[PDB]
């Protein structure tokens, strides 16, 4: 469903 | 902040969004 | 948002996403009050009866967005929060009697095209427009339609949802509906006799109610979405917190921390 967002976060 | 409530797109370019005529009309 | 319209770009550039971070998943909306602190509802981090206690670490907020579901890279901010602050007497187990948290985030936000701080309300701003019948506005990005079973099609919306509504007379208010109202709490939508739409609903809450003041110039949160009876039903209004009425308590949190 979402956008994987960058792991950084996490 | 000082800068509060005054949005780059629309006060700051005395530009106005589709249905903010609607809010000041109410008032 | 329910009878809502698509957000034009940068329209609520103060609007936040408080995303969980496992599952992913949308909790609330939020709003940027400067550039280290945001305003929500005391239910998005913490109601026990549907088991949530959410910590610092579960949580990141979205700062910026459009849609909903895209990392809009370059354009959305994503910060990570330091400390979560809720009112001391939030009620969560009757009637959610002064539903407002704040989050301190670990690191100040730069402010752009798309980012930016909403204004809170003095009182002479607030006596002048919390009235019955001014209009303010509300966004956010939960559901379309009440969740019913008879539902068909999309309930989700894929950009910023926003709708228009007026401020409802209290006895009006609390007529509509038998859960105690108290003074931190007002209504809005449209009334019978008006025959008109909208309303916000489940997804929605944090969110802020925002009016322009004609004074000058600039925008103010009134209110905070926090409850309602279904979405966009005959006779029943959204409840929102009254933002203005738990000013001390903010600024007591803010200057302290
Ligand atoms: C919320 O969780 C914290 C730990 O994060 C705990 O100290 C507190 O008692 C919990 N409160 C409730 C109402 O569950």
């Amino acid at each position: 469903d979402f956008e994987e967002i960058p792991e950084e976060y996490l | 902040e000082a800068d509060c409530g005054l949005r780059p797109l629309f006060e700051k370019k005395s530009l106005e969004d589709k249905t903010e005529r609607e809010l000041l009309e109410s008032y | 948002i329910v009878e809502g319209s698509d957000a034009e770009i940068g329209m609520s550039p103060w609007q936040v996403m408080l995303f969980r971070k496992s599952p992913q998943e949308l909790l609330c909306g939020a709003s940027l009050i400067s550039d280290r602190w945001v305003l929500t509802a005391a239910h998005c981090l913490l109601y026990p009866p549907w088991d949530k206690n959410f910590t610092e670490n579960d949580l990141l907020v979205r700062i910026g967005k459009h849609s909903r579901t895209r990392y809009e890279r370059n354009i959305e901010k994503i910060s990570m929060l330091e400390k979560i602050y809720i009112h001391p007497r939030y009620n969560w187990r009757e009637n959610l009697d002064r539903d407002i948290a704040l989050m301190k985030l670990k690191k100040p936000v730069a402010f752009s095209d798309y980012i930016h701080p909403v204004c809170l309300p003095d009182r002479e701003t607030a006596a002048s427009l919390l009235q019955a019948g001014y209009k303010g506005r509300v966004t956010g990005w939960g559901n379309l339609k009440e969740t019913w079973t008879a539902n068909v099609g999309k309930g989700q919306p894929s950009v910023l949802q926003v709708v228009n509504l007026p401020i409802v007379e209290r006895p009006v208010c609390k007529d509509s509906t038998r859960i105690r109202i108290t003074d931190n709490m007002f209504c809005a939508g449209y009334k019978p006799d008006e025959g008109k739409r909208g309303d916000a609903c489940e997804g929605d809450s944090g969110g802020p109610f925002v009016m322009k003041s004609p004074f000058n110039n600039r925008w103010y949160q009134m209110g905070i979405v926090s409850w309602g009876e279904g979405c966009d039903r005959d006779g029943k209004y959204g409840f929102y917190t009254h933002v203005f009425r738990l000013k001390k308590w903010i600024q007591k949190v803010i200057d302290q921390f």
